[PDB]
């Protein structure tokens, strides 16, 4: 074979240890210079100018940040949804101070995770599987390119991006509440019931097939030694299963067929979250949460509060406070 | 009055015993302004060893 | 003074944290004394109450009232439209029992001072070297206990 | 009322700062994977077992053998993530264990705070930033907003306290 | 509590003579000053220059007197600075600029009066909140 | 501002940038605040006052046209920011202006 | 002529106008006419720090730095009244301009040095008796700066001069008289000086152009820590008209 | 002693009148026939040795004279603060509602 | 104003709850003077628990 | 001031303890600056030197 024909041979080969494929050959090199550069930063990278109003924020472990309030900071506010590689700037000094690490890692992470996406596909397909795992994936990738680009864009500069660290998570998730009251919007009430059903469902059907599972092991021995990798047999009685969780509510809402039972698994959660991560797609675009204030009023016309108002007065407490020394004009337009 | 054998360090004259003497900070174990060391700096060594 | 002493949140025990740790000495210092109870009065010479801080607030303003509740004096925030600085007001603090007895305060600095330690109820002076204190409050142990056999049960 | 109850506990407690609920969204999130990755995984390795390419109906409730190749599962999982279930009991042990604990760690949280026994603030971080005005992080950041939250929503969330907050002694940032 | 004759009575003209607006006219008032005022107006601030407001203190203290309904009718067909130096109907909607300010063209009479019985009657029935901003919200 | 007698092209903010003005990181004039993100707009209301280097103080200062500022009004309060239900504005706005953007 | 099209995203914007080699003339003055400078433009090229030795026994030198704000660092725009005085020198009175910008610069082993580089109420005058300008003139002034941050600033603990917090809230039962240089805001107002060169004149339009050496101290903090010193290099444009 | 000189000057009168040399230009809607003409001429012309001082700034009319004279007694001066009239915050001090 | 619960002392006060005042060194938690509590003081509660 | 600085037994490396840990500076402190040299004289305004 020629040279260019082993290569291919190799690249997408099934027998690597690690399926590498022609999403992979991108994957690769991306997610690891984003993996460097975010670990490097995360250590040492000096404060950045996150609001372009010459208050830099610290970041990193080296200068002052403890696991929890350490981050990535997202580039100026100055910079905007400008393309700043390292080339772009005068110096390292410039592009640290300016906050370059973060357009570096969010870039090369999301083409990353695209690749990943595909990757998924391609394995599927050289394995003879069916082709939608990656259809499942999309969904938590859809929830990255919401928080890392869409919003960004849609409000016009990478600053609003969320940080890469657990309280500028945080910040994010408080600033969001007090600009578009993600609270009230369908979409993120869609996205909790998706997640807490996730998890109710993975509780249930864990405990239902722990609780089928059929004797094989004495009480000395973990019962997961019965079941051994491969075996042609199930190592659980879905028809006991369905009898107890049928006899639990009523027969009709349990499931006593596996395929659909995983479909439904499967499909709960994802939709849930794609529908979460177009709501922050949405809001990006300022389509904001339902807005119930003062919608209550008496005879005269004096407003009678709700718990709405409440949710108001703790956002007008956010929207007073946050990024305190950027605004000079009444109205935060973006 | 504070050179790095007063600062505990160990390594570092070693470095500079032949020939990395600057920082990708910018400074100079001789204390000169403004010189710039190119990949060898003491960091780069330390990079070079890590990888 | 030990009931002056009772009467002052440093002792409340819905005020600490999970991971401050150790005694209540280790945050406001070591009680030395009592300085005794301020009483506040405005130009007028009316008698002022400081708002006392509530056990669910890790910090709360200074805002003093009259013995109706109507607001006289405060520690603004904005300036440029204040009404009610302790300035504006001629807010003075004069100190009856305890080590300050008998002793009355003008300076509006030394006035605030004063009102910011009130707002925790009756002041007192701290050794907070001896522990190297730093100043944030903790539980006593009725509330460490509390915790710790509500999650073990 | 349940949305003012988490706003409440993110500005008067701190709560996302605080390890236990930090467990918890672990937990939840993490069972929510586990959820869609192995019910997806399943219906992408199933066995053929009939002529329709709507897949339901080759299941029979009281077959024996198992409906998907869990040795083709593991071996995608194994060249996909490096790692994969080969265990079946353990997997569905796994997606019991995870929720379930983390909801427990949630409750261990709300029960400190019960006390308000919070993960409010971080001791040097504070020392740090009292000393250093021009020291900044994202954890004094939130604190800025949970001040803001405190002294905006008390007057009408706590009216048995009858507070009065004079304009000019409420935070705010400029011009807004 | 109900929207009565009392609250619906406001000052006519400078000379202390008052009417009483009809609860039809007060809601008409509304929705009139929704239509073509509430975008800069909102809650009766002024969102293009805070530093003005519609509260009734103001409004009295404004150069003519605009706390009663034939000053804020003739704010709204010539309207002036606040001191009443300087013409502004170029860049403030008026009856005179309806042709800059389209949503004037129709306006009426009757309606500009709708629209000063408003004024006037909501701080009556809402209380600092009117002019108050987000503080009061 | 300027109407009441500020003298913009010099005035401090309270970071230290230009309040009305400042440079992009090319050097362009341009408005201070927030919006300095958004310095890459265009549009046939503004463009009267840039000149080579960026928005120009003189043009400021003497040709601002009532249709400028009519249209600044107008556009700054039809901002694209509004609820679900169309309530117009910011989140913490109160029900009132009934709109969302196109 | 370039047109903004022609300059936009080029850095061309941040830099003054050059006059051609050819200028080197002379600008008459009538000495009862009157003059304006209707375009002032200052474009740095160097930031020097003067460093601490932590002895004062030797003397301290001005080190260079590593500019990290970008090109946003010219003055321009800049207007005033250009006084013939009686011994025959002129007095450039500045009344307004964008005579100021936020520049921030790094010192070898990475400290950043924020300072306000400005001219506001400048006032420059040259040597007696200058009938014409000419390549040998030269303006000598002083300048104000004020506070790098204004009044309405918050620190990151919500702490400010007319707005904010006066105690560190973080901090309930410490002693605040350790705390006092933070907690209390103070707002400065310095003198710097300046030097102008003209290098080259153009006659016919009254434009000259030349080089400049201002010397002023840097941002503060607002009282928190001890400014330094800075020397600032760089080239110049004005436009000379008369009135 | 380190001292806020916002909060000092709030000790003077400052704090209860409007002070020509310092306050921002939007207090001068308290009283009728100030703002923004008279306010505009006022803040220009700072500072003002004397209140009185005011009745002297060039072109007054006689209607703005007496306008002047009617509201003297509501009118102060204090030394320039530097912290208050920089930034040029006597024309848009941040506080907007 | 230096009890026992504000030294964090956790067992201290469940020995005097139920009668333990004194301590082998001479001093008591209620202040008293010149009061000796026998075997059982805080100490020999400490000791009879170690034993 | 190096010179000097060299003249110093705390520089002296035979003047340490084999569990006295860490950097010099943290032994006598970080250098600031030289005093200059010290002469002594009696009275009788001789010149006298220190063993
Ligand atoms: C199950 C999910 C849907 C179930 C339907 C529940 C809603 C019932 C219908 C009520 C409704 O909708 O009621 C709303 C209106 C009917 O109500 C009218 O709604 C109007 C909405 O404002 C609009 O009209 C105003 C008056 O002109 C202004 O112009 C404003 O700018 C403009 O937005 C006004 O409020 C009127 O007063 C009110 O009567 O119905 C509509 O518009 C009908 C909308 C159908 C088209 C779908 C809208 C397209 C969505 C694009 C965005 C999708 C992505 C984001 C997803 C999140
Ligand atoms: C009922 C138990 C109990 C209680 C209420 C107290 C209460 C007190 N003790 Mg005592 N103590 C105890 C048991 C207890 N102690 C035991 C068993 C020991 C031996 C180790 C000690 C040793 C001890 C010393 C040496 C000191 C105290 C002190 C104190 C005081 C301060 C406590 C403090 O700062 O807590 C801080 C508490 C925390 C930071 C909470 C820790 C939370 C853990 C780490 C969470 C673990 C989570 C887990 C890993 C997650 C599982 C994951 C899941 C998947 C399974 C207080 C009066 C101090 C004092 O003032 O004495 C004078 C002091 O110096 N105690
Ligand atoms: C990434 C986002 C995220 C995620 C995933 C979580 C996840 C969680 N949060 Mg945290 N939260 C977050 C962000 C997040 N949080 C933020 C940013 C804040 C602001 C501070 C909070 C504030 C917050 C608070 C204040 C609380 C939580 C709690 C919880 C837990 C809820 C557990 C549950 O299902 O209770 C759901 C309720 C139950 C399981 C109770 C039983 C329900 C019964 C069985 C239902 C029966 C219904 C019946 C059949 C009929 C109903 C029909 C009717 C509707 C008509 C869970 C671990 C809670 C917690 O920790 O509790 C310990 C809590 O109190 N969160
Ligand atoms: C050739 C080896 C060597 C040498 C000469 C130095 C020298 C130095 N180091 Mg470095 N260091 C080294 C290796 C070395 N280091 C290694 C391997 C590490 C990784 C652990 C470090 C980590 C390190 C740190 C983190 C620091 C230093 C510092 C220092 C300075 C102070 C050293 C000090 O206080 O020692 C103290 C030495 C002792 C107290 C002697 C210990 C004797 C042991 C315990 C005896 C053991 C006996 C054995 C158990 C008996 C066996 C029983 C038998 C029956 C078998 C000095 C310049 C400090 C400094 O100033 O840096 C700026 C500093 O902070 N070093
Ligand atoms: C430079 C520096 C220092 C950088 C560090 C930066 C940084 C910020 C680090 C900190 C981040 C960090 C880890 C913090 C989080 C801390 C945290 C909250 C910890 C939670 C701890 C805890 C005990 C929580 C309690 C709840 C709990 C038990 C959660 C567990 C969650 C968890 C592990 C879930 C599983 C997730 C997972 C990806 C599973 C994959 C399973 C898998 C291989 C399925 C594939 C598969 C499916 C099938 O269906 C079949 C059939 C087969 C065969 C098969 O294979
Ligand atoms: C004092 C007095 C008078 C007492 C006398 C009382 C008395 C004796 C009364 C007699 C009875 C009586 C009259 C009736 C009361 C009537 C009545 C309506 C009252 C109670 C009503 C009420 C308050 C409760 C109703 C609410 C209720 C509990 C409904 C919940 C329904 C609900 C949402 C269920 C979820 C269904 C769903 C499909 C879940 C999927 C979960 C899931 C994915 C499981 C996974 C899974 C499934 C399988 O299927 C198998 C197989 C396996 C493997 C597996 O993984
Ligand atoms: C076998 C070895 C066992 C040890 C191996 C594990 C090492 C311990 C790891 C745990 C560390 C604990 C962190 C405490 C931090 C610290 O420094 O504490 C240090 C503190 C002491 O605190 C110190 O006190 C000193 C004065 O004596 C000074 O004031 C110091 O400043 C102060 O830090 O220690 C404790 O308080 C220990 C006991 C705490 C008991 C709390 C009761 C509540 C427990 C309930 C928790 C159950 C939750 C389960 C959830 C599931
Ligand atoms: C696997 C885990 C390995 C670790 C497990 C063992 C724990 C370490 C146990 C050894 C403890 C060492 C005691 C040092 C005490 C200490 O605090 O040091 C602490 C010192 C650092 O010293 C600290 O320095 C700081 C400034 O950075 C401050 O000045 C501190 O005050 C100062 O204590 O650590 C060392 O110096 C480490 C390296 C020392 C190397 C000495 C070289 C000589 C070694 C030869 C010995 C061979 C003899 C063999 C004989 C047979
Ligand atoms: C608004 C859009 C949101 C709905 C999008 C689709 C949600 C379902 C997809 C989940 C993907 C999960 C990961 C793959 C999981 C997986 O591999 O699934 C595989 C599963 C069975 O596969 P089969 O090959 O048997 O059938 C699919 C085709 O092959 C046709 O036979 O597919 C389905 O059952 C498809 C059902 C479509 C049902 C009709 C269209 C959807 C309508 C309902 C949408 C309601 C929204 C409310
Ligand atoms: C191209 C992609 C490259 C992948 C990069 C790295 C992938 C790393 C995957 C985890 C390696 C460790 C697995 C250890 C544990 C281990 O080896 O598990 C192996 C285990 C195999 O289970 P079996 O069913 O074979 O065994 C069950 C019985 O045999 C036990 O009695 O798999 C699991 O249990 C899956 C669930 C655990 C899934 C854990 C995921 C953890 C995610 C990471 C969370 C920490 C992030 C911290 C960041 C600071
Ligand atoms: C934004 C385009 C506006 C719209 C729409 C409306 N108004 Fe307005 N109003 C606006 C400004 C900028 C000002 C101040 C202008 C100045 O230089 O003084 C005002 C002022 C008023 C006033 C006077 C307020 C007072 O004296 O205290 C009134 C009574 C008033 N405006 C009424 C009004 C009405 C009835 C409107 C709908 C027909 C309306 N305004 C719309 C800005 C804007
Ligand atoms: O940077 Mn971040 O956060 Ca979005 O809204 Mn505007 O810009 Mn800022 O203010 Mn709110
Ligand atoms: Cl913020
Ligand atoms: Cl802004
Ligand atoms: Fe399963």
């Amino acid at each position: 074979a020629n040279l260019w024909e082993r290569f291919c041979n190799w690249v997408t080969s099934t027998d690597n240890r690690l399926y590498v494929g022609w999403f992979g050959v991108i994957m690769i090199p991306t997610l690891l210079a984003a993996t460097i550069c975010f670990v490097i930063a995360f250590i040492a990278a000096p404060p950045v100018d996150i609001d372009g109003i010459r208050e830099p924020v610290s970041g990193s472990l080296l200068y002052g940040n403890n696991i929890i309030t350490g981050a990535v900071v997202p580039s100026s506010n100055a910079i905007g949804l400008h393309f700043y590689p390292i080339w772009e700037a005068a110096s390292l000094d410039e592009w640290l101070y300016n906050g370059g690490p973060y357009q570096l890692i969010i870039f090369h992470f999301l083409l990353g995770a695209s690749c990943y996406m595909g990757r998924q596909w391609e394995l599927s397909y050289r394995l003879g599987m069916r082709p939608w795992i990656c259809v499942a994936y999309s969904a938590p990738l859809a929830s990255a390119f919401a928080v890392f680009l869409i919003y960004p864009i849609g409000q016009g500069s990478f600053s609003d991006g969320m940080p890469l660290g657990i309280s500028g998570t945080f910040n994010f998730m408080i600033v969001f509440q007090a600009e578009h009251n993600i609270l009230m919007h369908p979409f993120h009430q869609l996205g909790v019931a998706g997640v807490f059903g996730g998890a109710l469902f993975c509780a249930m059907h864990g405990s239902l097939v722990t609780s089928s599972l059929i004797r094989e092991t004495t009480e000395t021995e973990s019962a997961n030694y019965g079941y051994k990798f491969g075996q042609e047999e199930e190592t659980y009685n879905i028809v006991a299963a369905h009898g107890y969780f049928g006899r639990l509510i009523f027969q009709y809402a349990s499931f006593n067929n596996s395929r659909s039972l995983h479909f439904f698994l499967a499909a709960w959660p994802v939709v849930g979250v794609w529908f979460t991560a177009l709501g922050i797609s949405t809001m990006a675009f300022n389509l904001n949460g339902f807005n119930f204030n003062h919608s209550v009023i008496d005879a005269k016309g004096n407003v009678i509060n709700t718990w709405a108002d409440i949710i108001n007065r703790a956002n007008l407490g956010m929207e007073v406070m946050h990024e305190r020394n950027a605004h000079n004009f009444p109205l935060d337009l973006a | 009055l504070n050179p790095m054998w007063r600062q505990g360090m160990f390594v570092l004259p070693f470095m500079a015993r032949l020939g990395v003497t600057g920082s990708w900070s910018g400074w100079s174990i001789t204390g000169e302004t403004g010189i710039d060391p190119g990949f060898w700096s003491f960091e780069g060594v330390a990079l070079a060893h890590i990888v | 003074e030990k009931l002056a002493f009772y009467d002052y949140i440093g002792n409340n025990p819905a005020k600490g944290g999970l991971f401050r740790t150790g005694p209540m000495n280790k945050g406001d210092g070591i009680a030395q004394a009592w300085k005794g109870h301020a009483v506040f009065r405005n130009k007028e010479g009316e008698e002022l109450f400081v708002r006392r801080m509530p056990a669910f607030f890790e910090s709360f303003p200074v805002i003093l009232t009259d013995k109706n509740g109507v607001v006289k004096a405060d520690i603004p925030f904005r300036r440029a439209e204040s009404k009610y600085s302790f300035e504006q007001q001629g807010v003075t603090v004069s100190f009856y029992g305890g080590e300050l007895n008998g002793q009355t305060f003008t300076d509006p600095p030394t006035v605030k001072s004063y009102a910011r330690k009130a707002i925790f109820g009756e002041i007192f002076e701290f050794d907070t070297e001896t522990l190297n204190s730093d100043g944030i409050f903790r539980t006593s142990p009725r509330g460490w206990f509390t915790f710790a056999h509500a999650v073990f049960a | 009322a349940i949305f003012r109850f988490l706003l409440f506990f993110q500005g008067f407690h701190n709560w996302t700062l605080n390890p236990f609920h930090m467990m918890g969204v672990a937990g939840v999130l993490g069972g929510a994977l586990l959820c869609a990755i192995h019910g997806a995984t399943v219906e992408n390795t199933l066995f053929q077992d009939g002529e329709g390419a709507s897949t339901f109906r080759a299941f029979n409730p009281t077959q024996a053998e198992e409906t998907y190749s869990m040795v083709t599962a593991n071996r995608f999982w194994s060249q996909i993530f490096g790692i994969a279930f080969s265990n079946k009991r353990w997997l569905h042990f796994f997606m019991l264990f995870v929720p379930v604990t983390g909801l427990w760690m949630s409750a261990i949280g709300v029960v400190g705070l019960a006390l308000n026994l919070r993960s409010y603030d971080f001791i040097s971080q504070e020392i740090r930033a009292a000393e250093d005005p021009e020291f900044e992080t994202f954890y004094t950041k939130n604190l800025l907003l949970n001040e803001g939250i405190r002294a905006w929503m008390a007057p009408q969330d706590q009216p048995h306290e009858n507070f009065v907050f004079p304009e000019e002694v409420l935070p705010r940032g400029n011009a807004l | 509590a109900e929207l009565t004759p009392e609250v619906l009575t406001v000052p006519l003209n400078s000379e202390g003579k008052t009417i009483t607006l009809t609860e039809k006219q007060y809601l008409e008032g509304k929705r009139l000053f929704q239509y073509a005022c509430a975008s800069c107006h909102v809650g009766g601030i002024t969102k293009t220059n805070p530093s003005l407001d519609l509260r009734t203190e103001t409004l009295a203290l404004a150069t003519p007197p605009r706390d009663n309904i034939e000053g804020l009718v003739d704010y709204m067909k010539n309207p002036t600075t606040y001191d009443g130096e300087q013409e502004i109907a170029e860049v403030h909607p008026s009856l005179r600029s309806a042709d800059i300010f389209p949503k004037m063209r129709n306006l009426t009479e009757k309606d500009l009066v709708a629209i000063a019985g408003h004024i006037l009657v909501e701080p009556k029935i809402l209380g600092d909140k009117w002019g108050g901003g987000k503080v009061y919200y | 501002d300027q109407k009441l007698g500020a003298n913009v092209g010099s005035a401090q903010g309270p970071t230290g940038l230009g309040k009305y003005l400042m440079r992009s990181p090319t050097g362009e004039i341009i408005f201070g605040g927030e919006t300095m993100r958004f310095w890459d707009f265009r549009g046939p209301w503004l463009e009267p006052l840039r000149g080579p280097n960026g928005l120009d103080l003189n043009k400021i200062k003497n040709d601002i046209q009532p249709w400028q500022e009519r249209r600044a009004a107008e556009y700054m309060t039809h901002a694209p920011l509004g609820s679900l239900n169309s309530v117009g504005g910011v989140a913490t706005e109160i029900n009132s202006v009934n709109f969302v953007s196109p | 002529t370039l047109t903004y099209d022609d300059i936009v995203g080029t850095g061309l914007a941040n830099k003054c106008p050059t006059l051609d080699d050819t200028a080197r003339g002379a600008y008459p003055i009538d000495s009862s006419q009157t003059y304006r400078i209707a375009r002032l433009c200052l474009q740095p090229t160097t930031f020097l720090v003067k460093e601490e030795p932590k002895n004062k026994r030797q003397e301290a030198e001005f080190v260079p730095t590593k500019l990290v704000t970008r090109e946003t660092t010219s003055l321009d725009q800049i207007q005033g009244e250009l006084k013939v005085n009686s011994d025959g020198s002129l007095t450039f009175v500045e009344e307004d301009g964008i005579d100021f910008q936020p520049v921030t610069v790094q010192m070898a082993g990475g400290e950043r040095i924020p300072l306000l580089f400005t001219v506001k109420n400048l006032v420059a005058s040259t040597q007696p008796n200058v009938t014409s300008i000419t390549t040998s003139t030269d303006f000598k002034g002083e300048f104000n700066v004020p506070s790098y941050r204004t009044a309405n600033f918050l620190d990151p603990k919500g702490r400010g001069l007319a707005s904010g917090y006066d105690s560190a809230i973080a901090l309930p039962q410490a002693k605040e008289e350790e705390l006092a240089r933070a907690n209390v805001k103070r707002f400065s107002l310095t003198k710097g000086q300046i030097s102008l060169n003209v290098a080259k004149v153009d006659g016919r339009t009254g434009e000259i152009a030349g080089t400049f050496e201002s010397e002023q101290l840097s941002d503060d903090d607002m009282g928190a820590h001890e400014p330094h010193e800075v020397k600032i290099q760089g080239v110049f444009y004005a436009s000379i008209e008369p009135a | 002693e380190l001292v806020n000189v916002v909060d000092e000057k709030l000790g003077t009168a400052y704090g209860e009148k409007i002070d020509l040399n310092n306050t921002n230009i939007a207090a001068f809607i308290q009283y009728r026939g100030l703002y923004p003409t008279l306010a505009k001429l006022i803040v220009k012309n700072a500072p003002y040795e004397s209140v009185e001082d005011v009745l002297n700034i060039p072109g007054l009319t006689e209607r703005q004279k007496q306008i002047l004279r009617e509201n003297l007694e509501h009118f102060t001066v204090t030394e320039v603060e530097t912290a208050l009239v920089e930034g040029g915050d006597r024309y848009n001090n941040g506080l907007y509602k």
